[PDB]
RNA sequence: UAAAUAUAGUUUAACCAAAACAUCAGAUUGUGAAUCUGACAACAGAGGCUUACGACCCCUUAUUUACCG
């Protein structure tokens, strides 16, 4: 089970991340909040109690990073689990013709540094943190389990930036888990749909409900709670690696 | 030749004497200067027939057995296809070691020292030693440094190999390893070293000189590194074992796969497994 | 929670189906082992107690499975979930040039009459059962898992007849997905990889010991009680649907 | 270049196989129109001048696929190109809860048959007539092209048979350009989705005219000359093999 | 310094005389490929003897044991 584990949660103070959190504290594992500065990850983590502990990181650097896997270090020993729940997001078409309106090269790269970036700057150091533990009866050493939406496979109008960063975590998912292989580390990437994160219940209720009735079934935005829930199956399944799962309740998005 | 002089009583003199010989194989004789070498190889060349016939007789007696029994006498998910499934896994793999496995660098700069038996008994150890590497689950990225491309071992081992040396998954050169790697990180392995192997060192070079000296001759491989500046260490075989018999410079297939089993986190009581039993008597 | 659910298991008798039904019926929830009468699930359904009984049946007859259904529902009252394990495997190549042999069209019909046909025909029937069933709190009435190979993406020389099969039910998850989604039906599939099942334990201990290292990690045959345990969480997650999911452990099969 | 080849074009008689054969004809190919006798091939094999013939068969019948197959040998000498263009559909859904209707099994099985045993069916018999032929300059001896559709991977509702022949086709692909690869027999499978074939007439004209407006571009429905085109594309580019191609103007099926 | 020994893939056997297990190349293997066709078979080394031999005698290197009226 998870019991004992330490699993280190990047976005953990808001959205998906504080909800993998709450599971995995309420199941008795101990988390680490990574998160940025501002973003009141230690009122979080006052409120989940002794075993979750707020580590302030820009996942963007490797500096911030390592001192947040250090402050894992010295409160639980150990890292077993990283959860790559940071993200971002901008809403901007490629080229608009009737506007001659260009996307920004700026928007662009912002988001692919804390969307992509960020996420594989996170896996190379942590898996330097589990390469240091003892592995268990099965060989493993540690999972990790990026986040890259649905909009990777079907990406909507205005979100070519946004679908070019998740299709790059899904494309190195592979290649990652085939690396790590000798160590004992399982990567796996999650596809979450339209789910009900501070960001989707921030847009008014018009594009808000008609979205959540677009989903075949259930006619409803994502629990992030159902997003925890896989997310510990993942890590007491030995046998997953490698392999991207939607979580979207069948929804294909158009354009 | 005039060389049949000496067979032709030889034969009924009593000795051991093959029947078929060969113009190549009777150019080879007449280098036997002395009467005890020109009988030790007729015997070696007597004992091939010896053994040849005896596996040659035993073979079609098979034959006869299986196929008065495979004469006489369903769902499947693949189909029997694994040796060559083996083959192409191991070929992956052997790739993905010539881009990022630990070099190990076989030495060839050894051909002056070895004698025509010798020399081909080095090519039998290096393809015993290369086929353990292929099957290890983190194989080595082989170099074969010093060889070179005319030389008498280059020959020996494009015989044995035929139509897979070009196809090896080893890098074979003319050049020293002094040339590929830096000096600091080579390790001449030799067992006249002074300095004892403790643990088995993951950014490190680690030198294995093919040479095959029956006539032993120590200290050649310690010479060639203190040639050069490289750092040597030999093996702890008097730490972990009670050596009683025999020398103790093993052979390079038995190297190899000490070698893999230190590389894969074994212990020396695992890695020293592969020293003979004949040598010593147990592990303490 | 899987608890008082009942799940009708096709091919329980043996390898996943029956790792399957000891983990719910373990969990509480009943099964239904529905498989040849021929196969040891009398035994098996005996061995799992009350709670767990054995119905004959061949999957590729109409009137076989709802002889099942019809025991499912005389014992237990209601089908919760529908769990297809039932599937043959036949290796054979398209054409042999050098020793001139045709695939044979019987083999191609027998494995897509079990593994595709007999897939969808369960699918079609116990649909209808599940639409008896008040909708829970989340408005669901079932959940229906299929069971797909790796063969479907990356089949191997000699699985053509096997991968079309399995490649079948990979195209068929998401339209019926949304068949049953106004139902509220989830419809899933997984993918398992090389895994300890008699067809695969028999081989020789030579190729055996190869397929095991053949698995990036980890390096072994997968675990039945693995695929049982992914399948309880597809159960628990309401989120999942029109999802085919590879649990292989990150391996793709070379030709 | 396709002068000189000999394609037999399955399903020739109409829609995108008629297209396959008006475009390999004009570029100096020879074509033979197999399709079933009441399909009015005779007709079209006459229009398209002394290169083209007609081969009366049923491609789910050996014999019939068998005796095709000889008439094309006796008439041209060789086997270069099979194109399987000849396939069914259904609408029917797989449940309906409320009129208590279920998708009827023999649907299922027309479909299955004509679509996916029947492609195997054609791709089997016709690699022992590419295995007679000499190996070219590059090795190769012939090339075998499949049309899956977009259903095999967003199926709509009702699509459930026809999803899973199609996804059957996309599965089976990889296994028989892997089967065929010592011979030298390429296998490429094209995935077109709607297409302005007689079958997307048969639908209501307002859903077919809705559907044109919803393809993102072109916004039309897919000329069966542009099919053609790429039929002729995959046949001289040498290191087209084992993939699918989707054909389908960059739209995503809706449910 | 002396006596014992010394298997170049590994063991066994030895005046039996060659095994058993391995190694290299080729193989599209229908599930005994559990096979077939080839490659390599040097009992430390160099010499003497002897009708010969692995025996016998010097010598070289090495290993393990012992080593001063
Ligand atoms: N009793 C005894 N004498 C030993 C021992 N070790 C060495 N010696 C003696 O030391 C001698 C050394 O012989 P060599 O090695 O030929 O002598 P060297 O003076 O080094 O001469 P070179 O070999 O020509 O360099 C032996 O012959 C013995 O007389 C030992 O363990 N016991
Ligand atoms: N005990 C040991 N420790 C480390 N390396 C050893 C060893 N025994 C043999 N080797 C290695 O195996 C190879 C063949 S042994 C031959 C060594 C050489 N003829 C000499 O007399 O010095 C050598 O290159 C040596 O490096």
């Amino acid at each position: 089970s998870v019991k004992g584990l330490v699993a280190v949660i990047t976005g953990g103070a808001s959205g998906l991340g504080l909800a993998t959190a709450e599971r995995l504290v309420g199941q008795g594992a101990s988390a680490v909040l990574l998160d940025l500065p501002n973003s009141g990850g230690e009122a979080q983590a006052k409120k989940l109690g002794n075993n979750c502990v707020f580590a302030p990181a820009d996942v963007t650097s490797e500096k911030d990073v390592q001192t947040a896997l250090a402050l894992a270090k010295g409160k639980f020993g150990r890292v077993d689990v990283a959860v790559n729940c940071a993200g971002i997001a901008v809403a901007s078409k490629t080229y608009n013709l009737k506007k001659g309106q260009t996307h920004t090269l700026e928007d662009f790269q912002r988001v692919l540094d804390v969307n992509l970036m960020g996420t594989f700057n996170v896996i190379r150091l942590v898996a330097g943190e589990m390469g240091q533990n003892e592995p268990d009866q099965g060989g493993q050493r540690g999972v990790i389990i990026n986040t890259a939406s649905v909009a990777a496979f079907e990406g909507q109008v205005g979100q070519a930036a946004y679908s070019a960063s998740k299709g790059g975590i899904v494309g190195m998912t592979l290649p990652i888990a085939r690396d790590l292989a000798p160590i004992g580390i399982r990567v796996m990437t999650i596809a979450p749909g339209l789910f009900g994160t501070p960001l989707l219940t921030s847009l008014p209720e018009k594009v808000c409900n008609f979205l959540a009735s677009q989903v075949p079934f259930p006619s409803r935005l994502g629990d992030p709670a159902e997003y925890a829930h896989l997310v510990q199956a993942i890590i007491e399944n030995p046998f997953l690696n490698g392999e991207v799962i939607r979580l979207d309740g069948a929804i294909r998005m158009q354009p | 030749a005039a060389t049949r002089e000496f067979i032709e009583m030889w034969r009924l003199l009593g000795r051991e004497v093959p029947e078929h010989i060969t113009e190549e194989e009777l150019k080879t004789l007449m280098e036997c200067v002395s009467n005890t070498a020109k009988k030790k190889y007729l015997k070696y060349l007597y004992t091939k027939e010896k053994v040849k016939k005896a596996r040659q007789i035993k073979k079609e007696m098979k034959a006869a057995a299986r196929e008065e029994a495979k004469n006489i006498k369903k769902n499947f998910l693949f189909l029997r296809l694994w040796d060559r499934n083996m083959d192409i896994a191991m070929g992956w793999k052997g790739a993905q070691a010539m881009q990022f496995g630990q070099p190990l660098v076989f030495d060839m700069a050894y051909e002056n020292y070895m004698k025509r038996k010798e020399l081909q008994n080095t090519v039998s150890q290096l393809l015993e030693s290369e086929g353990w590497n292929r099957r290890n689950v983190d194989p080595f990225h082989i170099y074969f440094c010093n060889l070179k491309i005319d030389g008498a071992l280059h020959r020996e081992l494009v015989k044995r190999y035929q139509e897979k040396w070009d196809k090896l998954l080893l890098t074979s050169t003319e050049k020293s390893h002094v040339d590929l790697f830096p000096k600091d990180s080579i390790i001449y392995l030799t067992a006249d070293s002074p300095n004892v192997m403790t643990t088995f060192r993951h950014d490190k070079v680690y030198v294995i000189g093919s040479f095959v000296d029956k006539s032993m001759q120590p200290g050649t491989s310690l010479a060639k590194a203190k040639r050069l500046n490289l750092a040597t260490e030999c093996l702890p075989l008097d730490k972990y074992l009670q050596w009683e018999i025999g020398n103790k410079n093993l052979t390079l297939d038995q190297m190899i796969r000490i070698l893999l089993c230190l590389k894969n986190n074994g212990n020396w009581q695992e890695a020293l497994q592969f020293v003979p039993k004949r040598k010593h008597t147990g592990f303490l």
